């Protein structure tokens, strides 16, 4: 049967036995923290063919291979992902290999396989034919690749049984575990699955088939499954479900949950963005006018919001059928998360109180609050009521928002940093121009310590580079020039021109903006300015300047200036390297090269220049004498024994104030009124709006360095990019390594013999070895000949044989691998 | 306009740059320049800085 | 000559000559605005010794040292002062040093030296031996200090001609300039005037002496000077004058209404309560006439001891007191000396930005603030933004009266609100104030005194939780549903304040969870404080909401212990075969006292493929922060946190040819490092570090943070343990036989056999699979002749040394 949701095995092998009735899992299937049960080879689950979301394995002790758990697991669909990963293998002790030898086609996600100290057969898997996005894998830690051995089945037997495929420069047999190969379909079944005996699957199939060209024989479907038939899309009587199957409305009505809903042909737990149920509990949905109106009623009439998580039960809302009492103190992430929880609240039917909310500098987190109905009111008919907010500075951006109060008075008290002009502008737009009077707006305690009037710091000049902005503004001098102590320049990455000052800034010190200070220039002719550096090319920054000033005169005679928020786009630049160049040759003379966009798109990416050049072979291989022992996989033993602060700025302000007053005392007391190496040709091509290309007309098994440069609308001026590069290997030509002529034997003095064979015409790289198997009626003896020995003598000597019906066969080992064994040669030794 | 700090003494020295600055000697028995020219809304005067020169 | 009443050296270096034969200035000394440097500068004045009031230098051009002008200026007595300062050096150009090298004492006055852009000897003067009130100095506007260290004669003449001292806790040479160092003297004159000959001079001495103890040769007198001798108090027929000297009457009788004589001192007019006598019109006699005082500006701003000292001895002040003491450390004692006699302020009193006032009690004997002029809003007593103000006097010893005008109190954080209401009680101003004028919000915000008490009735504890209850407090005024606020903060130690701070945020700041008194009268109010880390000590104090009171004592309650987090960042090494060193860190969350770490280790078998590989087979050896960064790091953080949430619910219960091996276990209690011994050579061991705590007996140790550590190879343990043996074999072949090493490093993967008739040209490979089948290897089909061979075992760790050679022979 089908199983789910979300299988989770968490303590012991006995809990695994939930799986043996499961062939498809409509969930993840975690297995975590299992202690070794000493039941060994028990607890196999061969019924399992598909995991829909993601397989996650953590700390499962004693599990030597997942092929023992899920021998027939064929597809991990990745409909839901574990942080973009569909297969996760973390801290899995004793795990020698992944071993999921029937896993063919992971439909979505990446494969993180982390810190599994004994895990081998990772590099033997060509995930590029299991996965579309190998670049996201993150195979970090595990057993070091130099210590794995990774021998494929048949390799140690000299009878390799697995397929080979190029991953960049590397071309070796592909395997899941020491005994089993990775199953790959022949080239004829283009983008199809196939059965075990090579016969192509039905086009709508996935992974494997019991019988070819049959919709009913699939172990997994691409697109959808219905009554055993794989289907491109659900038959019109049925609806798509959990990313993999078709179920009738009579099924989707019966799932426990208001029940599941049907929309755009698929059945879901809740109807998606912009759609709402027909009415009450009903299966069909309609598009919504705005975000779909949700009532958010609470049995408590007044919902207190006193911590950032206390608003979490709003979670997304449209109409709060009660009253709000915001009370937020501390937390430093407040507005950016209060907007996550409450920004969608369009209507508050009761009153809104903002009391002791010392964290908030702006109520703009209540982004979409269009109405406060005030059907219920606190006391004295108050409907919007803020009290004792030590850091409130703004209510809403009244240049943009049209809040309205249907009934009740507005009230504001003890808001040192929130200006009475701002609360008046609120009442000018909220429809409350005459509800409250006198003491409701006392003006004694609101804005008492706020900069409520500002001159404009006009930007005089701007200059940009790939990583710099140099900006200046008009010379500002308040009536007392002394009280301008510095300018603060606030800049932030602002892709869109809607950023106001209070995008953050909640009273916890640092905020979303970066900021840097400019002292008043000593030379009166020089204009103030800043060089912002460390910026990103082509990105738009919101930059604005504020004058840091004293308050000595009070009575609002302080005039703290602001600049207008200037959106400056840094110059477009040479793009960074195009990330994760990866290549695979589906044929000799061809190379599919794929990559990802550059880490920084330093301009509107126009195209990519792909640049392939051949590479010389000799300077590593041509003298290596491969018929001698390589360095053994020796293991390493363990080794390795044994921004100015607010207080600072307040100190500067206080020292400036004390200097000002003492200069005043100076003047008013002193002054008295009178009474084979070659550089192969480059090749270049331009690819537009496509992060992959098929380089063609190449050589058999030839190493091509592929440079890739991303380009933007500045390419003619600045060049394209620093090359990201991959050394790509073309697929070998079949049979190009088998000897092109009949081998010959010839006599030598004493018991020795000589054998001679011609060099291959177009070898798949250098022929680094020639193996000779020889013996009488049995190839009882091995020998091998280096490339150098052939370049010396042609053939090779066989030493001190015995008379008999001796036989020999020869096999060239090129850089791609061994070619076909030659036809046998018969020879004998004289008496 | 107003002259307060470095500017006030620089202007005063430019006004009286050889005439010199006056001294009280009041015989043991008043807002000042930093008030008439800077701190109050009164504003400074090139025709009143002359009053603080010695003559 | 002794010169007074004060010298304005102004506009002229040629006018600087006025000091040519002055020795004591009975007043201030001003050197002001002289611009004609290169036209004149040549002046020096050795005769100057004492300045009674203060020295002010302002924008003097081209003066490269006051050591040019005043080499012998010895004392500044500060009897009258310039904005708390006895020495002011301001906006001087090319000053380059102070150079007052013989100024051994400055009495009752701070030093400010500001905006002298070339001054390079300001920090090297140990003012602690010049004036007592070093806490009031303002050297802030100095030249940038990037160039002025160690320039003293302690280094300049290639080795010291100087001395060194401590300031704060730093330690440096002390000098005024080059060629001179500060004239300190030994501790035996530690309260005496010293000498140039380093003998302790007269007890009543202040400056310096040339002879060792020759009294009447004190360059400056302590207390009072008279007729060439110092005296602790003026002789019985002499009178104190201008705060430095005694005079016979015929001087104070000849100062151009004449100075009076009273209390043994001579001043401009009789103090409060006294009037000049009839027909003896020199002496003072008691009336009680109150001395009224006034200013041209109807508001006197008091920012300094000077602005207060203009009222010295006054009793009634016509005008408004704008008390503005922003930085006057300890100058409340001076403010008391001046203003502690003003019984009546006719106008308003405004204490604004007066951060130096911890208490208003310096207004001694103040009795009425009549409010005959009032601020905007009709205020007569206005108190704003006084960060440190704690008391308006008005304690149970003296009563104020405010005849007219309202009271205002805003932003006085350390001022108990009980005091501002007690002020209404004491002054009778109950009928004036609004709730907008006296605020419970911004007054009493910090450092509040307290009389009402809330008691912790019961507490309960869990891994992540604290449950706290207290009494149902209510006064006889059963006003409201009194709201109780529980303040909880991580308290690593019990040296914790209340929320008596302005730290709204930063690191550990007192979190506040509000709670309401439940309507059910039986239930004591309680809070389930949650989200608390295991085993952390949290200070909790209850408080009450709207006269009132009700604070609790701080309870340093500790959450119950939990299973520790993983021991972080485990690392390992091997200095020695059969031993490992393992090191880690205290876990991310100890969740208890780290009483001990469990360390378990287990042999991993040699990798199974090593027994299968047949290492003599072929291989090919092919070779050759912005929002986005913060988001990527946060995604990685969540990825780590899910697995921590996985294994922190996992607990370990401590102990009460090759397949598998048993575990080994140790309690290590000292530190985050251990030595594991008696191990197998070159064997991989899983080192499961299990952080544990005092509650292990109930909860168990942490799930292991493993590291796979390989012991170093035992040298001389994988070379063949004996002489190789050989046999002749059929078909011109040899067999080499050799024992397997008793304890090879990991395994023996293969044996190399070097063989040759004279030199070992030829090489043969023997895999473990073949060796375990034949006890050796067959060197097949060698050419007949005399031969030599050597065998090298290649283990999992490296080569064993080539064995003793075997000289076999093949026969033709
Ligand atoms: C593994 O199987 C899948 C189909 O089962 C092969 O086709 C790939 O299917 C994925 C669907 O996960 C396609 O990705 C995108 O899916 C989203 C829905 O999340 C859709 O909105 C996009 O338009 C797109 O379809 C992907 O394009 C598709 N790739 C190809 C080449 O058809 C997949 O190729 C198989 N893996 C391997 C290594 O062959
Ligand atoms: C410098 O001289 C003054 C003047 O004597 C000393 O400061 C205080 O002066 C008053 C009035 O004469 C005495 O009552 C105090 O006892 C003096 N202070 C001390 C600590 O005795 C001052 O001590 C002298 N030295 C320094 C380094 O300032
Ligand atoms: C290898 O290092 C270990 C660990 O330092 C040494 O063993 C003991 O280590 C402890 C702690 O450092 C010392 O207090 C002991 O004195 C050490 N033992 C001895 C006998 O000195 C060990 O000595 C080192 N060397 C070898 C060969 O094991
Ligand atoms: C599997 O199904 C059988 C009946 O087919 C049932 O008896 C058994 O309990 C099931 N086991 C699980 C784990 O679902
Ligand atoms: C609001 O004002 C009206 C009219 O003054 C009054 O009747 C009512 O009680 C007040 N409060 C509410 C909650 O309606
Ligand atoms: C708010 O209403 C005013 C007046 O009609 C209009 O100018 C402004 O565009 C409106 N804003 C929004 C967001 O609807
Ligand atoms: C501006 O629009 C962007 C576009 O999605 C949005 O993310 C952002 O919240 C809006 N407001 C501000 C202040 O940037
Ligand atoms: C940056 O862009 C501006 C656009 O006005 C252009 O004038 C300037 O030359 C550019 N500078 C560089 C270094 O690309
Ligand atoms: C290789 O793939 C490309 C497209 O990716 C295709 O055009 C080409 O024909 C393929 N070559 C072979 C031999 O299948
Ligand atoms: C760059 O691309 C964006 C998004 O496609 C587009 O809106 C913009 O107009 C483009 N600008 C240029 C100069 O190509
Ligand atoms: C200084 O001494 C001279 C004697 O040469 C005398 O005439 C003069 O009055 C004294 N005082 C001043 C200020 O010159
Ligand atoms: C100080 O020296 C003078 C002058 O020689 C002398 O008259 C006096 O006696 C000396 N003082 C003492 C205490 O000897
Ligand atoms: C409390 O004492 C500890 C002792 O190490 C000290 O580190 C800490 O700074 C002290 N905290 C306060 C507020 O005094
Ligand atoms: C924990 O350690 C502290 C010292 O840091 C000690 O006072 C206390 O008694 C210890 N408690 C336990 C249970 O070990």
């Amino acid at each position: 049967e089908i199983c789910g949701p979300g299988i989770d095995i968490r303590n012991d092998y006995q809990q695994l036995k939930r799986l043996e009735n499961c062939t498809v899992i409509e969930g993840y299937l975690h297995i975590l923290l299992i202690s070794k049960a000493e039941d060994y080879r028990s607890y196999r689950f061969p019924k399992l063919t598909v995991i829909t979301e993601y397989l996650l394995l953590f700390r499962v002790a004693g599990l030597e291979s997942l092929g023992d758990l899920f021998p027939n697991l064929t597809v991990i669909r990745g409909w839901k992902l574990f942080y973009n990963y569909a297969l996760v293998i973390f801290e899995m002790t004793n795990l020698k290999d992944i071993g999921l030898y029937n896993l063919r086609n992971i439909t979505r996600g990446a494969i993180r396989i982390e810190k599994n100290a004994d895990l081998c057969y990772l590099s033997t898997v060509d995930w590029s034919l299991i996965l579309d996005a190998v670049s996201n894998n993150y195979i970090v830690g595990n057993k070091p690749p130099k210590e794995c051995g990774d021998l494929c089945p048949g390799t140690m037997e000299e009878k390799p049984m697995c397929e080979k495929t190029t991953i960049n420069n590397e071309y070796n047999y592909r395997c899941w575990t020491t005994n089993r190969c990775q199953k790959m379909c022949p080239s004829t079944c283009g983008k199809r699955a196939c059965t075990e005996n090579n016969e192509c699957c039905h086009p709508e199939c996935l992974g494997s088939c019991s019988a070819p060209d049959n919709d009913t024989a699939c172990v997994a479907c691409r697109h959808y499954y219905y009554a055993g038939v794989c289907v491109p899309a659900c038959p019109p009587n049925t609806y798509r479900f959990e990313g993999w199957r078709c179920v009738d409305r009579d099924f989707c009505a019966n799932i426990l949950s208001e029940g599941f809903v049907i929309h755009d042909g698929e059945c879901m737990q809740e109807c998606p963005s912009g759609f709402i149920r027909n009415g009450s509990q009903s299966m069909y949905c309609i598009p919504c006018e705005g975000p779909c109106p949700k009532v958010c009623e609470e049995e408590k009439k007044t919902k207190t919001i006193d911590s950032v998580t206390s608003a979490q039960m709003l979670q997304g809302c449209t109409i709060f059928k009660g009253n709000l009492l915001i009370n937020i103190r501390r937390g430093n992430n407040i507005a950016s998360e209060l907007e996550n929880f409450m920004g969608l609240i369009e209507v508050v039917t009761g009153y809104v109180k903002i009391r002791h909310s010392h964290a908030l500098v702006s109520l703009s987190f209540l982004k979409n609050l269009r109405l406060i109905l005030g059907e219920e009111q606190l006391e004295g008919n108050y409907s919007f009521y803020v009290l004792d907010n030590q850091n409130l500075q703004q209510l809403w951006d009244w240049d943009h928002r049209n809040l309205t109060i249907k009934a009740g008075k507005m009230y504001f008290a003890f808001n040192p940093k929130l200006c009475v002009s701002e609360i008046y502008r609120m009442e000018e737009v909220t429809g409350t121009k005459g509800r409250q009077s006198k003491g409701d707006i006392n003006t004694r305690n609101n804005g008492e310590r706020a900069s409520c009037e500002s001159d404009v710091l006009h930007f005089t000049s701007t200059t940009t580079s790939k990583n710099r902005i140099i900006i200046t503004w008009h010379r500002y001098r308040p009536p007392d020039y002394r009280d301008l102590i510095s300018f603060t320049v606030y800049y932030k990455e602002a892709p869109f021109k809607n950023v106001t000052e209070y995008d953050g800034q909640d009273a916890c010190g640092s905020n979303s903006w970066n900021m840097v200070d400019v002292d008043l220039p000593p030379n009166k002719d020089v204009e103030p300015g800043i060089l912002l550096h460390g910026l990103k090319p082509w990105t738009q920054y919101a930059v604005y300047v504020k004058a840091v000033t004293l308050t000595m005169v009070e009575n609002d005679h302080i005039r703290g200036a602001k600049s207008e928020i200037l959106y400056i786009r840094t110059n477009a630049s040479v793009p960074s390297i195009p990330l994760d160049v990866l290549s695979a040759s589906n044929s000799s003379s061809q190379l599919i090269v794929k990559w990802n966009p550059p880490s920084l798109p330093n301009g509107n990416l126009s195209y990519y220049i792909v640049r392939w050049q051949r590479q010389p072979q000799d300077g590593y291989l041509y003298r290596h004498n491969y018929c001698s022992k390589d360095k053994i996989p020796i293991r390493k033993y363990a080794d390795g024994t044994i921004p100015k602060t607010e207080a600072e700025k307040q100190a500067e302000k206080e020292e400036a104030e004390y200097r000002k007053v003492f200069e005043n005392f100076l003047h008013n007391s002193i002054f008295v009124p009178r009474p084979l190496e070659t550089e192969y040709p480059f090749f270049e091509s331009r690819v537009d709006n496509k992060e992959r290309t098929v380089i063609s007309n190449l050589r058999p098994f030839t190493l091509y360095r592929i440079d890739i440069h991303s380009c933007n609308h500045e390419a003619e001026k600045l060049g394209c990019s620093a090359s990201n590069f991959v050394f790509a290997r073309t697929m070998p030509a079949e049979g190009a390594d088998d000897i092109p002529g009949p081998v010959t034997w010839e006599p030598r003095p004493e018991n020795s013999i000589f054998l001679k064979w011609p060099e291959p015409e177009n070898p798949n790289g250098l022929i680094l070895m020639y193996e000779i198997k020889y013996g009488s009626q049995v190839e009882d003896q091995r020998e091998c000949v280096s490339r150098q020995e052939y370049r010396k003598y042609g053939g090779a000597k066989l030493n001190r044989l015995n008379p008999g019906n001796y036989t020999a066969r020869i096999q060239a080992t090129s850089l791609s691998g061994n070619g076909s064994w030659t036809d046998p040669v018969f020879f004998y030794v004289q008496a | 306009d107003k002259l307060c700090g470095k500017d006030l003494v620089d202007a005063l020295l430019l006004v009286c740059g050889e005439k010199g600055v006056y001294s009280p000697k009041m015989g043991y028995a008043g807002n000042g320049i930093a008030d008439v020219c800077c701190t109050s809304a009164n504003g400074c005067d090139l025709n009143f800085l002359e009053k603080f020169c010695k003559t």
